[PDB]
This record gives C-alpha cells, sequence and structure tokens, in this order.
RNA sequence: UUAAUUGGAUUCAACGCCGGGAACCUCACCGGGGGCGACGGCAGGAUGAAGGCCAGGCUGAAGGUCUUGCCGGACGCGCCGAGAGGAGGUGCAUGGCCGCCGUCAGCUCGUACCGUGAGGCGUCCACUUAAGUGUGGUAACGAGCGAGACCCGCGCCCCCAGUUGCCAGUCCCUCCCGCUCGGGAGGGAGGCACUCUGGGGGGACUGCCGGCGAUAAGCCGGAGGAAGGGGCGGGCGACGGUAGGUCAGUAUGCCCCGAAACCCCCGGGCUACACGCGCGCUACAAUGGGCGGGACAAUGGGUGCCGACCCCGAAAGGGGGAGGUAAUCCCCUAAACCCGCCCUCAGUUCGGAUCGCGGGCUGCAACUCGCCCGCGUGAAGCUGGAAUCCCUAGUACCCGCGCGUCAUCAUCGCGC
C-alpha cells in the first residue's frame, strides 16, 4: 500500500512513548501519580487540578 | 455483624459534615459506633523549575495536594443501616462500605 | 490507590473546561459544574447567550453530547444550560468582552473606560485592566487603568480577589487583556468594627 | 523593632473612649473584654490591642 | 577536526544551564530510499478513471518500481490556482512566563498654595525603625499601592477520638537460665494508660520590674517562663526599567519552502582530540589501610509495579512464589561510630587510573556507544605560586539514605 509510507512505529519505551496531553511535546513530562503534562503546562493548570503553594 | 466506613476528600469541612452527619445518626438511635478515627494525611508534593528557557539563576515551585482520611466502624442494623445509606455526600468527598 | 483516583478526575475537568472556553467563545462561557448521578452525569454549564449553546433547536446540544461522550470519559451526560450568576463580578467574562470590543474595532481606551464604569456601577469594591501589545505604532506598549481599592501581596490577594486573561488577535497581532476585580463583600485583616 | 502598628492604635483609642469605665491595669480583662466588644478573629491582634490599652489605662491614670 | 560533529546562553545575572543521565525514538544535523495537494477548474475516463496484488529482478530491504497478467468500479497533480503541514527566518514585530535592579523602600493621587515655565510642595527637619516603620515641628491638609498585617510548618499544654497505630499494669498457657525464692522470651484474652495520628482550644502582650531618652516614639538590662522582644524557617516581589532570555513548551503577525524547508523508514553523528577554562569526585596516608565481631534513623515510593519466604550458584545473578490498590504487605537489620588482631612512616598492606582473560542482566538491537561480577595488571600523586569561594547554631564541616529522570544507566537536581 501508499499509507504504510506514513505510520510511525508503536513503541513502548522511551522518550518517543510519551506526549504531553495538552501540547504533545517530547521530552520533560512529569509521571508522578499518572499525570501526563510537561513542566511549562503543569506550572499554568495546577491551581485548578488543587494544588497550592503553602511554602 | 459490623460494618467499615471510609471517607476520603480534599476539603476539611465537608468530612467533618459527613462524619457528623453519621454521628447524629447513630446517636438517634440505640447503636454502638467506632468514632471516627483520623488517619494519616496524604500529601502530594511535585517540584518544577519556573523559567520556560534555562537562563538566569535556578528557582523552584514547590505544589502540595493534601487529602485527608477518617474511619468509622459500626454495628449492621437494618434501621440505622438505611439512614446512613440515604444520605448523599458533596461531590468533594468519597465514602466506601463494606461489611466484616 | 486512592491518590490515583482523585488526580485522574481533576484532569478530566480541566481538559472539558478548555474544550469548552475555546468552543462556545462567542456564547460568552462563565464555567461548568460535573455531578455525578447512579444514572449518568449533569453537565450545566454556564453562559450569557444560551441560544448561541443550543444552536437552532438542538443540532448542538447533541453535538456536544456526542463528543463529550467519544472524545472525553463521561458516562451517559446530559447538558443543561443555565444564566451566570453575576457577569459584572466574573473576571474572566469581562476579559473575553473587552477582548471582543477590540477585535470589532473600538479603541481601547474607550472600551477600558466603559467596562470599568459598567463594572464599579454595578458595585465592586475595585477593579485594575492592563492591555498591552503593539498599540498606536509598531513598537509594543502596555497601559493600565485602575480605581477603587485592591489588594496585590499576601494572602487576601490570593483568595479574593477574581483574575482573568483573554487574547485578542488583530490583523497586526495578538493584544493581550489582564482584568482583576475585588467582590463587595471582601473584607481585609486590618478592617475590624466596634460592637454596639 | 516593636513599633505598634496604626489600625490597632486606632481601634484601641475609639474603644478607650466609648467605655472608660471597663478596662483595669490587668492584662487579661482587658484581654477578655476585647475579645467580647469588637469582632476580632485573629488571637495575635487582639493581644496587641489589649496591651496598648492596658498603657492607655496605666497612663491616663497617672495623667500624663 | 569532520560527510555531519544540529542549535540557544558569555561579568555578577553563560559554562551538572535549556529539568540536556541522546544506543533506536527524542532530532532539529549527515548519506540514502519512499509518501502526501481540502475546494475550484483543464486533459482524460464504465470501449473502465483513480487505486491493490502470488511469483522474480532492481535494491541495505522493499508490488517503491520493473518483468509476468490478474484483481476494482468514478473520479481525475499529467496542467493551472489554492491549501495542509513547517524544531525554516525574525525575542529588534508581539502575547504569556522567567532572571536582575531588589523582599530594596520605594511609586503616586484629590484639593489648596509657590513659579512666566519645565517643575515644586505634601515626600522636608530632629530623634527612632528591618521598613516613606513611628513620634513631635512645619503651605499644607488628607488618601492609595507597596512594608506590616496575612498563609503553611516547627517547639510547650488541655479536650475529643482508639484502627490497620500503641503494650504499662492485671490474667491463662508454653519455653529457657544460677533449679528457681528469683529473672527472661513468645502467644492468647484484655485495655487506650503511655507513644503516635489529627480536629478543636490555650499560651507572649514590651504585659511585669529598674534605667536612658522628652514626660512621646522607642532603646538597654533583669525576673517568671516550653518559648522574649518580625519567637524560629518558609510562601507571597509595588509603579517601572533592562530593545535582558524564550517564537526550539504552547498561543500569534509578517516573510519564506510548498512535490520540498512537509510526513515516514534504514544506517551514521551529537560520545571526534596537539590544546585553554568552569563546577565536582577520588587521593596524596596513622586525625590511617585490612580482616573478624557489636550498635542506633528519617523523608519518600509501589499494580506496565513492591516483592517477603524456600531452593540453586563463589559472585554478579537464576527457578518458584505469600501478602499488598497499602497507619495492615513490601522497598528496609544505613554509614560515619565502638571492640579484638595484622601492617609501623614506606611510592608502602597508601593510591586505583590504564589494560588482558572469563562470567551475567535490560532491550527489537550493546561494534561505534550501556551497566554489573571474578582473577590478573599497578600510572600521576608525598599538602599545592600569584590569586580566590562558602558560612553566625542544631548553622558550617564530616556521613550515608529517599524521590525525579528511568526498559537498562547517577560523581547531577530536589529533599531526609
Ligand atoms: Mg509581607
Ligand atoms: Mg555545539
Ligand atoms: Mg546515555
Ligand atoms: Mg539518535
Ligand atoms: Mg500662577
Ligand atoms: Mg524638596
Ligand atoms: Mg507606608
Ligand atoms: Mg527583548
Ligand atoms: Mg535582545
Ligand atoms: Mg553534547
Ligand atoms: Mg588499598
Ligand atoms: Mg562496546
Ligand atoms: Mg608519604
Ligand atoms: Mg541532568
Ligand atoms: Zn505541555
Amino acid at each position: 500500500a501508499k499509507a504504510d509510507y506514513n505510520k510511525r512505529k508503536p513503541r513502548k519505551f522511551g522518550k518517543g512513548a510519551r506526549r504531553c496531553i495538552r501540547c504533545g511535546q517530547y521530552g520533560p513530562i512529569i509521571r508522578i501519580h499518572g499525570l501526563m503534562l510537561c513542566r511549562h503546562c503543569f506550572r499554568e493548570v495546577a491551581p485548578k487540578l488543587g494544588f497550592r503553594k503553602y511554602e | 455483624q459490623k460494618a467499615r466506613i471510609k471517607l476520603a476528600s480534599t476539603n476539611v469541612r465537608s468530612l467533618e459534615e459527613v462524619a457528623n452527619q453519621i454521628k447524629q445518626i447513630a446517636e438517634r438511635t440505640g447503636v454502638r459506633m467506632s468514632g471516627p478515627i483520623p488517619l494519616p494525611t496524604k500529601r502530594i508534593r511535585i517540584v518544577t523549575r519556573k523559567s520556560p528557557d534555562g537562563e538566569g539563576s535556578a528557582t523552584f515551585d514547590r505544589w502540595e495536594l493534601r487529602i485527608h482520611k477518617r474511619l468509622i466502624d459500626i454495628e449492621a442494623d437494618e434501621r440505622a443501616m438505611r439512614q446512613i445509606m440515604r444520605i448523599r455526600v458533596p461531590e468533594d468527598v468519597t465514602i466506601e462500605i463494606e461489611l466484616i | 490507590a486512592i491518590e490515583r483516583y482523585f488526580i485522574r478526575e481533576a484532569v478530566k475537568e480541566m481538559l472539558i473546561d478548555e474544550f469548552l472556553e475555546k468552543e462556545l467563545r462567542r456564547a460568552g462561557y462563565g464555567g461548568l459544574d460535573i455531578k455525578k448521578t447512579p444514572l449518568g452525569t449533569k453537565v450545566i454549564i454556564f453562559a450569557a447567550n444560551p441560544g448561541y449553546v443550543i444552536g437552532r433547536g438542538g443540532r448542538r446540544i447533541r453535538e456536544l453530547t456526542r463528543i463529550l461522550e467519544r472524545q472525553f470519559g463521561l458516562e451517559n451526560p446530559q447538558i443543561d444550560v443555565q444564566e451566570i450568576k453575576n457577569p459584572y463580578l466574573n473576571a474572566k467574562v469581562q476579559a473575553v468582552r473587552i477582548a471582543q470590543a477590540l477585535e470589532r474595532g473600538i479603541h481601547f481606551r474607550r472600551a477600558a473606560y466603559a467596562a470599568m464604569r459598567a463594572i464599579m456601577s454595578n458595585g465592586a469594591r475595585g477593579v485594575e485592566i492592563r492591555i498591552s501589545g503593539k498599540l498606536t505604532g509598531e513598537r509594543a506598549k502596555s497601559v493600565r487603568f485602575y480605581q477603587g481599592y485592591l489588594a496585590k501581596v499576601g494572602n487576601p490577594a490570593e483568595t479574593l480577589v477574581s483574575k482573568g486573561y483573554a487574547q485578542a488577535l488583530l490583523k497586526l497581532g495578538v493584544i493581550g487583556v489582564k482584568v482583576a476585580i475585588m467582590p463587595p463583600d471582601a473584607r481585609l485583616p486590618d478592617e475590624i468594627e466596634i460592637i454596639e | 523593632g516593636k513599633i505598634r502598628q496604626g489600625f490597632i492604635k486606632r481601634v484601641a483609642r475609639e474603644l478607650f473612649n466609648k467605655y472608660p469605665n471597663e478596662f483595669t491595669r490587668d492584662f487579661e480583662h482587658n484581654k477578655k473584654k476585647v475579645e467580647e466588644l469588637t469582632n476580632v478573629t485573629s488571637k495575635k491582634i487582639r493581644n496587641r490591642i489589649a496591651g496598648y490599652i492596658t498603657k492607655l489605662v496605666r497612663m491616663k491614670e497617672e495623667g500624663k
């Protein structure tokens, strides 16, 4: 076929297996407790999720 | 013959309101209740670099989420069991009921 | 464990809220509320123009319900549309309105002054508006409008003041609009009264 | 430095004029009285106000 | 230097920084091979458009293409516009966010008054404060934002609560020693005393005493006290400037590429090496090295996972596998420290770089280019010029541990 020359392989580990669910970036993904967010995206949506800066 | 009730929430006031409702229900009848036991709080702490780029001094944010818990043990009585099954929690409280 | 459950719910609401905020922009979106019932999920949407949300005899409410069920994970959804409570005490709504007025073609000073006059008329202790971007030329600039009482630093500014931000896309580029409002019933720590 | 704050002074002076025969040279008595006569909700602010009122009472009793 | 060794940042305020520990991916670089044009129109097209394949060449490998002919029925990149997508240019076109000046004490307004005016005054003087923090005097009188207040944690006490946490006293059974008057250890009933967990409340105010200052604001020194003078440690950064950083996190104008600057696959590179520099780790030994034995933590984490317990192996590891969605089960019987013996000031029983041989684990793949174990090998280094950094109390030095990253890999980051 022809569309086979456009599909990516289904990776199970490595940096290529995880993307931010809000912007699609590869790299600095926060994996704690199942979050999948960049360090950039988490900073601006943290107050809505209920986190606070106590100290 | 005894039922175990677990509660959890991020808001400390709603937890106490639901627990007080249960305590009033139990007192409003003849039934023995093992008082609301406070279990250790869950803290979720996440530390992140602030700047989007890598230039400048390195500074950090420390975000925190706190989850409070309670534990109540009461003997299963049909007159009182229906009442505690009829009480409806606020949307930010989790409740689970089991038979031991 | 228990922590993983709480975090999972907060993310779904955030994703849905951002999707709707981008979607129902012309209707004056003002937040949402999600409730779970044994029969399914009740979703309340706050807006100032329910007619746009419903969309000419359905055909859009069903669209939203179906998308909410497929793209996101709500089970058995049921959407109800209501009216925003205090439109003039909501900073997000005011920011979006100012941005739309700018996109219409109105000069930014007139927009800002009209908005402040309305907000202060409807009974707020203070309001601040900041507008930044390429206003009047190709070198960018920021201007600021203010009147009333407004806290800025410390815990009371964290809990009492409402904040909102919006973008305005013009022909030359984007303009940023920021709004902060302090409600009428807010009380500061140093306001102490003698009982008679 | 231990500089007294402005609004503490203002509220304390208002209390002293309005109820002159209500406070003594005792700190505990004034603490309870201030707790009852205002809507102050912070424990620390209450202590500051009571201390200043005690000083006012001893100073006027001296006649300045 | 190279086919390429992709790019940003250069005093403080670039150089274990971009959460940058890159085998593939990441990826933007180099060699090579493939794929893609909504919507309009032109050629063409059921006398079948576009599209798909058993075998075999081409090829790194490929119905990609060719050979060989079979399958499918309606649109059409061979042509013209247009579009999708762009880690392509511009941070000197912008938004948002961040660093620094600086957690410094500043920046302003209403009315009056002074000056032709730009401006001034208030915001100045004296004393005081961490502070434009206060008290008096004043052509000023009054206000706003910042400071303080506020929010989280630690230290002392009281009430409520008793499980998955705790075990002192009392009771039953079993097993040990000096043979048991006495002293221990487990288990069961039983209790919430003590510790702990976490809701509420109390407690400290320059309140008391003596001085100085003005008799004011305050300062200095004492008692009592768990705590004494922002009680201690943190969060929160005003109006603005820096054409400071970021369009290579996302949003976005203009300019470009648009059958390649878009989308996939294979192999290389970012790991090169006469040399200059930053930050560290290991040492140069006795304030030690080795061998045997004895002690005492806290923070966190676990279902794509943590794994006790049994068996096999010299080790690294291998084969089974209880319990655990967790105050219950597991990671988890730390090191510095103490006791006994060997070595006696030496390039050594100091140091452990470099290299040979052999055995393992993760992974689709370990050569370029991973981590671990056994025997062998045994480099420089004997305390450091001119210079220069960090730190005021449970702080600095010394010692290990947890989490992030993570299939595997910690001389790093954040905490204990
Ligand atoms: Mg402050
Ligand atoms: Mg380079
Ligand atoms: Mg590596
Ligand atoms: Mg690579
Ligand atoms: Mg004049
Ligand atoms: Mg002057
Ligand atoms: Mg001030
Ligand atoms: Mg700039
Ligand atoms: Mg610049
Ligand atoms: Mg590199
Ligand atoms: Mg040795
Ligand atoms: Mg190798
Ligand atoms: Mg020597
Ligand atoms: Mg690193
Ligand atoms: Zn992101």
